[PDB]
Order: structure tokens, then sequence, then C-alpha cells
């Protein structure tokens, strides 16, 4: 409220910060004056905690912070990041900017954290700074999760925890010793500057420590002497300060003992800090071998030039600090009996400027050097209890993963709650609130997640991320488990959605791809493993059901949207299952017990789909016809090969018999099971006397839109099955398949395309072109010229179109 | 061959305990334990074999059903390992009791030629003990403990073993031969694959630092796929044993290329140039980095009709071999394998010394001191340094100061005073020979190679033995005697060499130490001091005179035979032991022919051509060069 | 005698104690580093149970 505070808040704003955050080039190269720029952050993070300021005031201190930790390095902001995680989970509206400063500071050092190595220049953190942004993380999540919904706040934490979710290494095993003996500054949660000691007159000294504090008193009371006599201090027996003259430089020997204390006494009170957080000296035997040693010169040692160990360094860094803390609560005292003014030192330790920390340096300095001349070996006063490091459990992403099943698991039941209540009146729920954060963070936290560490994902020890971090397997049939539930979550469920179900499709699609379910196959838990063939088989069926009444209801709304659920997430959604299965070879496996049963009824159902006609088929054509190479490319036996697939060993019918399966009421026979499909040869027969015919696409579009890319599917998955890849095993194998095969198929391509260029035409060739790339790829450069530069002599002599084509 | 209690009890101890040492073996292995269930015990599954397969024994002939015992892939992974163990503990038992190993059996020399690695031992044996094993842990899980498998380890250590602290050798042409204008082209055909990197290097390329990690070379890690300058992208392929890397190069437009068993290499982006813009600066030649096990071959392009993907990639682009018209082979250029002793540079990252003169009451002194210390990348590990000037012991050996013992004296003094906090234990003084190329992070007293020359008499008597080293040190650990550390008299080693008999003694803070060396006649001794980086200030040399000792520079120099005086001119400076320093493959090398004349005959070695090469010996350094 | 060191896969052979040896200059066989032959002495070493 003081009015000179505003004016220098309007100075500082409108010259200091503006010219800082002009200078954010200069501010790079800062490891020399690391100590006071972190001093800098933490007094501009103080000044951004002001009340008073101004919107203007405030947006300015936002852009010169942000603008100056984003080049400024992370191995400097630690020390401002420990305040910043801590005072976050309050969520006020104050904290945005902090959360902004995050948000951006975890993308710019994504590499850092991300990468065990990180820069090279930068390192890797010392992965406490890993702990604390863990601690971060959850504490963001789960405040977020039980802060109630505002817009603007989910906006802007989302990017946030995206970002710390990318940047810390999922493998990252929790550290065994969880992190306490923090200062009570940091667990003040008012400012931060209560600077209370520990309570140390408890602990008494040992017979090593008093003789260590012997003949250090004497080094001190040396050296001071050679202070005195250098201000003027004479050997005079009177201690006249005017005349400079003192009788004190008698050896501490011949000191008074009165004179020792308050001179040793503070000696004393460092040592009882020393073992008060409880580190354990050891002295070596040349402590006490000099001690029976008792020319010789009763001067000081210089320790300039020997320096401490860097762990050492670290423990008198918080030891400068509680001598600090010490001497900020004497000065306190002092400030509630002066009763008026402000100190102007009152800031915390890690506030501080090193040139006045240079006398708490130099104090700990000189004394963990003289305890390790004398020979006490200072560590910690006690290692690590032990080691759980063979628990994956305490794994970054395996406990995140944990309490996202446990949320998933949540959602799942707020769904169950939501269906009961859609039955009733009531579409409005205080529920609804923990919905919106549920579908607004979790799930594209789980996209940002699993597109980061997607390879993390596929990482299972056999070398995704050669540097290590895999996923475990159980990790990654907990994994598929959440798979399966987010299904449950979308299983009709739009209406309950705020028509945001595309997000979690696309959630679904990229999960899908990270998908690494065939080691789960080989190992993985049999629940899990049946629940995943549930859904394969509930997906299914919901398919089915749908292509069936909506022929028996083609004639014509409950299962109307049921329908259109079905061809616009679910075919969509199985369709990119099928996609990573073929692309990642992955999923055979998977396709093995009912599963084949199952996916020969689904492909009868979409060649049903494809050979009919309807509007909304001519509206999902493209879905219809990327949904059938799908499952062609997902699919394991060559379904045309019916006269010899009883020669396919890893068909299900030679691998478990049949035996059970002919008893129960099915064909049991793959031509039995497909009499609607044609087979390889008729439809080869078929698809080159239409092309030769050169009908345009209106009359058969069919053709084109589906069966053409599922051939062309087909023909890529089956090209190392046929002989026209490998002519060993020629019988000892299911398929045979010749490359002229597909080389009839493409030149009847190039044929269609002939035929086509003159009229009709649309976005058909383009993703038909699109799917023949890798057809393409197989093709010989040899039938490329010739076959082909005719034919790009056609794509080019239709200089009147303007139809964009390859 | 009986039941238990006739079978003798001895034995019946050591199969008991062998038993309880396997099942250790099986919780060392972290095996969890756990039975389904006691009446599975409780009711024993037994089946009997055949008269002849029956026994004394009224155990049934083959209780456990072969059948049902289908052991588990873990299991069988485990019990190899559990063999390893157990072939370990029987060669460990064979090692206490003396054996050795003998390519033959023998029982006088007493030595086993199955006393080897499992891993190479007999197969029948192996599968032997190892079928017993099998038959022993599968019964072990049948007889109703259920044991749970441990944990499927994955962890390797990926070789990453690599003799000596060298890690990969940097194989250059010929500084001479660098292009600073035109196009070129040579081939790298790599024979194995692995951390192998292939490019172009200025002629400033050092062979220490890795290749492309600097400014100076230009690489391709194929093994990773990785472009290299000034740090790492990606670009390429990896390769496969026995792929080409073709280098290709144009200095007009400063473009580099790279292409694999013929095809173009690709960057991340659509652009077929690695590299898009340098400098010509001093020129390029070729280089190739060679990790650990790898086997590569340049192919410079002297015989045209050599490189075989030239004429697909190269040859119609314009490109010219970079041996395109030279009528001698290119003289290649690789990493030294030796340390060598090279003066401090002003410009080292770590090293500073700084010239003392030596005024009227001070004596000249060199210190050295380390600048980056504090800092990040600070350097803990040891550094040897040594003068640049020998003394000579003599030819033969003979079998306030008095100015005339001075004049006829021998004896050479310099001392070293490790700075006040400068940890003693982690430094050495004394002298070292000019055969001192060793380096170890860890340099310990024991480790000094010696040799003991032990002349005899007729009858074998040693009447003359002979001590050989090339390090005779001290440390100043125990040469902190008296104990603590003087900050009015640092600590303060003085080395005396008495040239005229080869007595070499140490004196610490005026105390004669103990330890004193005997030398051969006519040896070079180099100063030395040897040092672990534990402050600002490590150490300096004092070229001071101690009463009735010559001075340093009056053995080290001739014009200053009998100069009492202390000088230390500028010849002398310190030097320290490094590895950037390159080596020269002769252009021929000797016609050596080997081969198997017969059984009786043995291998007959047979070299019948002269070759030579002029040496040029640098006189101070006792140490030559082609 | 030396020719019971060899090791059982092996053969005794007489060969250049240092790597390089005389031939074509692009059939010459740059070797990198070496793995340190410390497999060759078998010590046995049992596991502490
Ligand atoms: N299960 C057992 N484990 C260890 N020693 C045993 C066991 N059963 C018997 N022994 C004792 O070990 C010795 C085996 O004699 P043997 O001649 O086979 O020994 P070896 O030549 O030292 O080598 P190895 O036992 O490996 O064939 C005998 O002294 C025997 O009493």
């Amino acid at each position: 409220a003081t009015d000179m505070a505003l004016a220098l808040n309007r100075y500082l704003c409108t010259a200091v910060l503006p010219l800082l955050t002009r200078c954010a080039p200069l501010f790079a190269g800062t490891e020399h004056h690391a100590s006071l720029i972190d001093s800098l952050l933490h007094t501009v993070y103080r000044l951004s905690k002001g009340c008073s300021l101004t919107k203007a005031q405030r947006d300015s201190i936002e852009v010169c912070l942000l603008s100056i930790c984003g080049q400024l390095r992370p191995s400097m902001m630690q020390h401002l990041l420990r305040r910043l995680v801590f005072d976050v989970p309050l969520l006020n509206e104050h904290a945005k900017m902090p959360l902004k400063l995050l948000t951006n500071h975890y993308e710019r050092c994504w590499k850092y954290y991300c990468l065990p190595g990180g820069w090279g220049n930068f390192g890797a953190a010392s992965e406490e700074e890993l702990h604390l942004s863990r601690k971060l993380f959850w504490g963001i999540f789960d405040a977020l999760s039980q802060k109630k919904y505002e817009q603007e706040l989910f906006k802007l934490a989302l990017p946030c925890l995206s970002a710390v979710a990318g940047a810390l290494p999922p493998d990252y095993m929790e550290s065994n010793y969880v992190s306490m003996m923090e200062k009570q500054s940091s667990m003040d949660s008012e400012g931060n500057f209560n600077p209370q000691p520990v309570d140390t007159s408890n602990i008494t000294i040992p017979e090593k420590l008093e003789y260590f504090i012997n003949k250090y008193a004497e080094h001190s009371h040396d050296k001071w002497s050679m202070d005195k006599l250098a201000n003027g201090w004479i050997y005079g027996e009177i201690y006249s300060d005017s005349s400079k003259v003192q009788p004190l430089m008698k050896p501490y020997k011949l000191l008074s003992e009165k004179e020792k204390e308050i001179y040793r006494w503070p000696i004393k009170e460092s040592l009882k800090t020393m073992l008060a957080w409880g580190w354990r000296i050891e002295r070596t035997r040349e402590g006490d071998s000099m001690a029976l040693y008792n020319g010789y010169s009763p001067r000081a040692i210089d320790m300039s030039n020997v320096t401490l160990s860097r762990d050492l360094h670290a423990m008198a860094e918080m030891m400068a600090e509680n001598y600090h803390n010490i001497w900020a609560k004497k000065k306190k005292m002092e400030l509630e009996s002066k009763g008026g003014g402000n100190h102007p030192l009152l800031v915390p330790y890690d506030t501080l400027t090193a040139k006045e920390k240079a006398k708490d340096r130099e104090k700990a300095q000189d004394i963990l050097k003289f305890l390790q001349i004398n020979g006490y070996a200072v560590s910690r006063g006690f290692k690590d209890l032990e080691l759980d490091t063979p628990s994956i459990e305490k794994r970054f992403a395996y406990s995140f993963l944990q309490q996202l099943i446990r949320y998933v698991d949540e959602a799942h039941q707020y769904i169950l709650e939501f269906d009961g209540g859609s039955r009733g009146k009531g579409e409005h729920f205080p529920y609804e609130q923990e919905i919106k954060f549920f579908a607004k963070v979790v799930l594209p936290l789980i996209d940002q997640y699993f597109k980061n560490h997607r390879l993390y994902f596929l990482s299972a020890a056999s070398r995704p991320l050669c540097s290590g971090g895999h996923a475990s397997n159980k990790e990654k049939e907990m994994v598929t488990s959440l798979f399966c539930k987010l299904g449950v979550l979308v299983r009709h469920r739009i209406s309950l959605f705020g028509n945001d179900a595309t997000s979690i499709v696309n959630c679904l699609h990229i999960l899908g791809q990270t998908l690494d379910a065939r080691t789960v196959m080989k190992t993985g838990l049999e629940s899990v493993k049946s629940a995943l063939r549930a859904f394969l088989d509930n997906a299914a069926e919901d398919l089915e059901k749908t292509m069936e009444n909506l022929k028996q209801g083609q004639f014509t709304k409950g299962v109307t949207q049921i329908i259109n659920y079905t061809t616009v997430a679910l075919l969509p959604m199985l369709s990119s299952l099928f996609e990573h299965i073929g692309q990642h070879q992955f999923g055979e496996d998977l396709i093995l017990e009912d599963v084949q049963v199952s996916c020969y009824r689904i492909l009868t159902s979409l060649y049903a789909l494809g050979t009919s006609k309807s509007i909304y088929v001519e509206r999902q054509r493209s879905a219809l016809g990327e949904c059938l190479a799908a499952f062609a490319g997902a699919f394991p036996v060559a379904f045309l090969e019916t006269h010899l697939d009883k020669h396919n060993i890893y068909s299900i019918y030679n691998t478990k018999s049949s035996r059970e399966r002919a008893a129960l009421s099915l064909p049991t026979n793959v031509e039995d099971v497909c009499p609607n499909i044609p087979s390889l040869e008729k439809l080869m027969e078929e698809i080159v006397e239409l092309a030769e015919s050169g009908i345009r696409y209106t009359q058969m579009p069919h053709v084109m839109e589906v069966i053409l890319p599922m051939l062309c599917s087909y023909m890529s998955r089956w090209w190392e099955h046929g002989p026209e890849n490998n002519p060993e095993r020629a019988e000892m194998c299911c398929t045979a398949l010749n490359s002229e095969h597909m080389n009839t198929l493409l030149g009847n391509i190039l044929k269609i395309i002939y035929n086509n260029l003159g009229i009709d035409e649309g976005a058909w060739m383009k993703r038909l072109a699109v799917f023949s790339q890798p057809i393409i790829n197989k093709v010989k450069p040899q039938l490329l010229k010739t076959h082909f530069l005719p034919l790009m002599e056609k794509l080019k002599k239709k200089a009147a179109t303007v139809v964009s084509e390859e | 061959l009986v039941e238990f209690s006739k079978l003798p009890e001895q034995e019946r101890n050591y199969n008991l305990q062998m038993s309880l040492e396997t099942l250790k073996t099986l919780l060392a292995l972290g095996c969890h334990v756990g039975i389904s269930d006691e009446h599975a015990e409780d009711k024993v599954k037994k089946m009997k074999l055949p008269k002849n397969y029956q026994l004394t024994s009224g155990y049934k002939p083959a209780p456990m059903d072969l059948s049902f015992i289908k052991l588990t892939p873990s299991q069988e992974a485990m019990v190899d390992k559990l063999a390893e163990n157990a072939h370990n503990v029987w060669a460990r038992d064979r090692i206490r009791q003396g054996w050795t190993y003998g390519i033959q059996q023998d029982v006088k020399n007493r030595r086993n030629p199955r006393l080897v690695p499992y891993t190479l031992l007999d197969d029948r044996t192996k599968k032997s003990n190892k079928d017993s094993l099998r038959e022993a842990v599968r019964t072990l899980l049948g007889y109703g403990y259920n044991l749970e498998a441990p944990d499927q380890d994955h962890a390797a250590r990926a070789e990453v073993c690599s003799g000596t602290g060298e890690r990969f050798r940097i194989f250059r042409a010929e500084k001479t031969y660098a292009v600073k204008a035109g196009r070129w082209y040579f081939e790298f055909e790599t024979v194995t694959a692995g951390d192998m990197r292939v490019g172009w290097s200025r002629p400033g390329c050092q062979p220490d630092q890795e290749l492309g990690s600097d400014e100076r070379a230009f690489a391709f890690d194929g093994f990773k796929a990785q472009r290299w300058h000034q740090g790492n992208e990606h670009y390429g392929r990896s390769w496969q044993a026995g792929d080409v890397v073709g280098c290709m190069v144009d200095m007009n437009e400063h473009t580099m290329m790279f292409t694999l068993n013929g095809e173009i290499l690709l960057d991340d982006s659509g652009s077929e140039l690695a590299f898009k813009d340098f400098d010509v600066g001093d020129g390029f030649i070729p280089v190739c980095s060679l990790g650990v096990a790898q086997v590569g071959r340049m192919n410079f392009g002297k015989d045209v009709s050599t490189l075989k993907y030239f004429t697909i990639c190269g040859l119609q682009e314009g490109y010219e071999p970079f041996a395109v018209n030279t009528n001698r082979d290119i003289t290649m250029w690789l990493s030294k394998r030796l340390p060598q002793f090279l003066q401090v540079p002003s410009n080292h990252e770590h090293i500073e010394v700084t010239r003392i003169d030596g005024t009227i009451d001070s004596s000249p002194c060199l210190k050295v001191t380390q600048k980056s210390f504090g800092s990040q990348n600070s350097n803990t590990d040891i550094m040897f340094y040594r003068l640049s000037m020998p003394i000579e012991c003599a030819e033969v050996f003979s079998k306030r100061d008095d100015y005339d013992f001075l004049m006829q004296t021998s004896t050479y003094y310099y001392s070293v005073r490790i700075f006040p906090g400068q940890e003693p234990a982690n430094v050495w003084v004394g002298w070292i020979t000019s055969d001192f190329h060793q380096y170890d992070t860890g340099f310990d007293l024991d480790r000094v190679r010696t040799v003991t020359v032990t002349l005899g008499d007729e009858k074998g008597k040693v009447h003359e033995s002979i001590k050989r080293s090339n390090c005779y040190m001290v440390c100043a650990g125990e040469s902190m005697s008296p104990g603590q550390g003087r900050n009015n008299n640092g600590l303060e080693i003085g080395c005396v060499v008495d040239a005229a008999s080869g007595l070499l003694t140490f004196i610490a803070n005026g105390k004669e130490l103990s330890t004193y060396y005997q030398v051969e006649p006519s040896t070079k001794l180099f100063p030395a001091v040897f040092a672990q980086a534990t402050s600002p200030n490590v150490f300096q040399f004092e070229l001071g005179r101690i009463k009735n000792v010559m001075p340093l520079s009056a053995g080290l120099f001739k014009s200053e035979h009998k100069n009492p005086v202390p000088q230390c001119p500028p010849r002398l400076h310190v030097q320290f032991l490094s590895h950037v320093l390159w080596s020269r493959m002769p252009n021929q090398f000797l016609k050596v022919d080997v081969s198997r004349i017969s059984e009786r005959q043995g291998w007959l070695v047979q070299c019948l051509d002269p070759l030579q090469f002029m040496s040029l010996h640098i006189p101070e350094e006792n140490r030559s060069v082609d | 005698p030396c020719y019971e060191a060899v090791l059982p896969k092996e053969k005794l052979k007489v060969e250049h104690s240092r790597e390089y040896k005389q031939e074509r200059t692009y059939t010459r066989d740059l070797l990198g580093p070496t793995v340190s032959l410390t497999q060759a002495a078998f010590t046995p070493i049992p596991v502490d149970t």
C-alpha cells in the first residue's frame, strides 16, 4: 500500500523489465554468475507474487520472466523450480504464469529430460530434479482432478501436464530414498522465509570431536592474532582500542577458559549442527598418531589451494543455508523487537547474493577442510536402507499407468452411472464435472504420452530406444487393458460425450498404433487376454448387427445412431487396429483362437458392405475401402487359396485341429465360410475383363474403391508368402502366387487410369495411388520403364484437364 | 551302486551337501521357491523299469514319470547356468588341489584338458552332466515344488572391453595430399559392422578426439546412421558387413555426399547432400574411424578398376578417384598407440606451466597449475610430467660449501614443492628413463616395469644381479613421515643423483628417505613428477642447490658444467605424457614367409630381402624417428 | 612344451607379432582396437552361497 512501492513497480516494469526482456539473448553464458542469476529469478518470482500489481505490470513480469527463462539454463532454474512446483498446487489465477513457465520450460528442455544423455553440454538432470518434477506432475494432475471445471485453467494446464509427461523418462525408477530432510524455509507456505533451524542441544560431543575442537581453537586464535597485529594490535597487557595493544598473543592453552567460551562456543554450535542432521565423521589413524606426536611451529596452515568434494559441497551449501537461517532468525527477533521497519536482507539464503554468501562459504570450507585434514571421513549419516530397483512398479510410467488405469476404471464407473441416468431424466450430474476433467485432460495426456514415448511402449528389450527404457510386459498388457477400457468408454457413448467422441477415436487410433500386443499374447495375464478377445468380438458383433440391420432397415432412430457410431468410429477404429497389426506384422498371433473364425465372419460382412450399394455406402466408400485393405493386411491366411488352405500350418484348423469346431454348427471349411467372396482366379478374370472393358468409375465404383485396394493389400502382404519371393518351400507352404499376378494387375490399373483419363475422375484415383504406392515399390524398375513411362505420357497428355495425379 | 545306508557315508555326505549347494545356487540365481500343495508330495508318483534296470535299492526304478515332467523354457535357460556354477565349483576344488590344464590328461604331471571353461568344454561330458542336472532340476519341480523361475535378465555388457584405454584408431592420408579444389571420390569397404566412421577430415584433426565430434572432421557414423560434424544428425542407412561406403566431395560448390553399396544416402529431409556448406580452409584428406574389433579397408582408387561402385555412381557424375594419377602409393597416417612426452602447449585446456625466474634468494622454478579446477570437465586423472633434458650417468662406475668439493663432485640435485593444499599421496617424485611410455589412470609404484638380469659364474652362482627399470620415483604420502603438512615449508622432496656411482637418494624436508635406487652406467635419467590434480596449484620444480651437490643445470647442460649457480635456460621446459600424436605406416614392409614344413620340421620363418630406413635421432630426448 | 598351451579349438600358427604386414594397399586390413584377451586365463568363479 505504500506509494513508493507503486512508483518503484512502475519504474521496474517500464524500464528494467522491458530492457531485460530485450536483453534475452545476452543471458546465455551465466555459469560464472549462476548464483546471482538464480537470485534474480527468485526475486522476479517474488515480484510476480505481488498483489498490488496492475494488469499491465503483471503482464510485463510474465513476458520478462518467460523470455529470460526461455534461453537461460535449467541447471540454474532448479532453484526456482522447487518453489514453482511448491506454489502451483494452490492453482489460483495468480499461478497461471508459473504454470505457463513450467509448460514451455519442459518443452524447451525436452531432450535434456527425456533423453538420458540430453544435450552434451547440458548433460542430464541430477534425477533429484526428476524426483521434484515427478512430484510436480502428480501434484498438478491430482489437484486438477479434484479442481472444479474452469475452462481456461484446463486449457492452460493440459499443455503443462503433457510437457511434464513427455520430459519425464517413462522408465524412471522411483528413487529408493524418497526425499526428506528439506529445510523448513522450503516447507514454509507463506513467502518461504521462516528460517527455523533444527534442535541440536540434545546431541553431545565424542572424544574424537573434543580433540577436534582442540588445536582448532588454537588455529583460529593464531590466525585471528595475525589479523589483530595486522589491524595494529600490540602485545600490551592493557586492552586499549586506540593504542591497539592487547595481551592476547599468548597461545590458546595459555588463554583462560572464559575467553575460550564464546570464542569456542560457536564452534560447539557449528559442530552440533554438523551432527544435528546426523552426518557421521570417521577419523583416520594419523588423527591420533599426531596426538601421540604431541622442529614444530604453532602457526596456521592455509587451506586455499585444497578443494573439497562435490557432494560435500552440496551438503555444505545447505549448511551455509542453516547458518544463514539462524542469522535470519536472530535478525527476525530483532525486527519484532524494534517493532518497526523492514530488513534489507531478510531474504532466504537462495535469494541472497554470492558476495555476502562468501562468509558462509568460507566458514563451511574451513571447517570441512580442517576435519578432513584431521582425518574425519565426512559423509551422510546413513546410506540407503535397501534397493527395490527390481520393483518395476516404481518406474514412473508404471506407477503413472497404475493411477491411469485407476482413473480409467473410475471413468468407466461414471459412464455406468451416466448410462443409468440416461434411463433417468437427468443428463446433469456433479460427476459430469469429473468426466470433463477426464475427457479434456486424461485423454489428451494419454495422447501426448503415447505420441512421445510410443517407442518406449514398443520398447520391450527388443531394442526400441536401444539406450534402454523398455516397457515391461506387464506394463504392456495393462496398456492393452487400457485400450479395451477406452473402447468400452466409447462403446456407443457419443451423446454422453460432448460430441467429443472424435477425441476418444483419435486416442484409440494412436493407442492402436502403439499397441504391441504380440508380446502380451506370448506372455501376459490371461484375464486381460480374454478381455482383448472380448473387445475384438464385441466390436465385431456390433459391426455385423449394424450392417445387417442397415439392410433389413435399408428401406425407411436409436439403431440408426448406433449404425452411425459404428461406421463413423468403430469401423475406423478397428481399421486402424488392423493397420498397425499389418505394419508391425504383429497380431497374427492375436488372431489364433476363435479370432480367426470371427475374422472370417467380419470378412464376409465387409465383403457384403463392399459389394452392396447405398448412398451412405458411397459416403463411407473410402472408409470401407481402407477397412477392407486393413483387414486383408491384418489377416493371416491366403483367403483366396481355398483349394489349398488346409495346407496352411498356421491356420487354427491345422493348429488346434478342427474336431470341436466340426462338432459345433460351423462350416469349418474356408470355402464353406466364404462362398460369396470370389476366388483368386475368377476374381482376377472378372477385374481384368472389367479393366479391358474400360468402363468409368461410376458404373462399378465398388470394385475400384474396396476390392482393388484390398487386392493391393493382399498382394503386398502375400508377396513374400508367394514363391514369387521364395520358390523354396513350394508345397511346403499354403500360399502360391507369382509376380506376374500383380504385374498384370498393375497393367490393368494403368489401363483403368487411361480409360478414366477422359471423364468421371475423383479423389478415388489419388487414394488408390496411395494404396498402390507399396505395390509400385515391389514392382521392378525394368517394369517401371516401358510399362509406366507411356502411362506417364498419358498422365501429361491431358493438358486441358486440371485434376492432379502422379 | 547301493542304498543310501550301505553307500559309503562320506560319499553320502558329499551327495547331500552338493544337493544343498545346488539349491543354494538356485537361491543365488533368484529362483522363487514354492510348492502347489504338500498333498502332491504326500502322494508320490511311481513307475517301474525292467529287471535289468532294477537295483538293490528298494526305491522305484524310475518313480518320477518322465511323461508329465515337461520342463519350462525359463527352467532350461536356468539349467545351463546351474551347470556353469557346478563346473566352477568343480574346477575351483581342482585348483585348491593344485591341478592345471594340460591338453593331454596327466597324473604324474597331474594335468587335465577338461579343466577348461564350460563354454569351451567337451560337448559329450558337458551334455552328460547337463542332462543329469536337467533330470534333477526337473524332478525338483515334479516333486511338488513348482519352483518359480527368476527374472530372465536381458541386460548385456554389449562388449565395451577395449585393450588399454584407447577406444578407436583414426586412419588418414598424409597432410600434403589435401585437396583444396576439384571433385574427388574414394571407397571404404567395411569388413565388419560396428562403430566405424568415415569421411573427410581437415589437417588439424586430432587422433584422440572422436571423428567428427569437433569441427575438424566430417564423417558418417553408419552404425547409428548419423552424420558427425560439431555434433550428430540423422542421415543415411546403417550398413551391413561387406557394405562399401563411397566418400564423395566436390570442393567447387562446397558439398559432400555419401553412398552405400552404390545407392546414394539421403538426409532426414529429401536433400541428397550430406553437408551443404563448408569452408575450403587448408583442404581435406580422407579419414576413417575404427572402433573396437573393427576391420575396414580404404580404396583410394590407385587402380580405378579396383573401385567397384565408382562406375555405377561417381564416374558418370564426373568425380575423380583420390589417387587419380599418382605414381606412388599414398602414405597413410594413423593414431599413435604408445603415449609420448611433448611440451605442454600454451593453449592446453587443463595444464598451465609458468616459469619463475630465479632471484638472488630464490631458486629458478617451474610450477604446474591446473586452470579448469573447480569447474566442469576438471581432470582428476593422473598426469605425468617430466623435464626436457636427461642427466647422464657415468660411462663406467668408479670402483658454507667446499668449493673444491663442488668442483670435483658429480652429484646433481633438484627438488619438488608440493603446494600446500595439494594432497601428497597423489604426487610421486623422482626420475624416469626414456622408455617410460605406459599410461594409466591409476599408477602405483608396485606396477613399474622391472627386470633383474642375473649374470652368473660358470657353476651358476649369482655373482652379479642388476635391477633395471624405467621408473625410479617415490611418493610423497610415505615421505610425509613426521606427519602433518607445514605451510612455512610445504612438502619438499629433493632428489640427489650421483652420476659417478648411479646412486639415487631422496631427501624429504631435510630427512634422507630410506628408499634408494641403483642404476646402470650410462643411464638416461629425466626428472619427473606424477601428480593428480587436487588443487589449482599442484607442485613446482626447484633447481636449487643443497650443500656439496651440484645444481641440475650443471648436469643437464655442458657449458655450465662448472657453474655452481643454479640456472634454468629456456631449453629446459616441462613436458607431459600425451596421446595426441600421429604415426606413419611404412610404404613397404619386410618379406616374411611362414609355413609348416612338416610335423617334424616345425614352422619356418625366412626373410631374404633387405629394407632400410633413415633414422633421425633427437639427441636430447634419447628418441629416434624415421 | 609350448604346443600344450594351444586352446582346444584353436590351431597353433606363427604370425606377425604386429598387426600390419606387407600386402596390397586396398586389401590392407585396417584393424581397430582389439578386445582385451582376459578370457584367455580361466579362473573358476563359483557363486557365493
Ligand atoms: N556327490 C559327490 N560330490 C563330491 N564328491 C563326491 C561325491 N560323491 C563322491 N565323492 C567323492 O569324490 C571323489 C570322486 O572320485 P573321482 O576319482 O571321480 O574324483 P576326481 O578325479 O577328483 O574328479 P571327479 O569327481 O570330478 O570325476 C571320491 O573321493 C568320492 O568319495
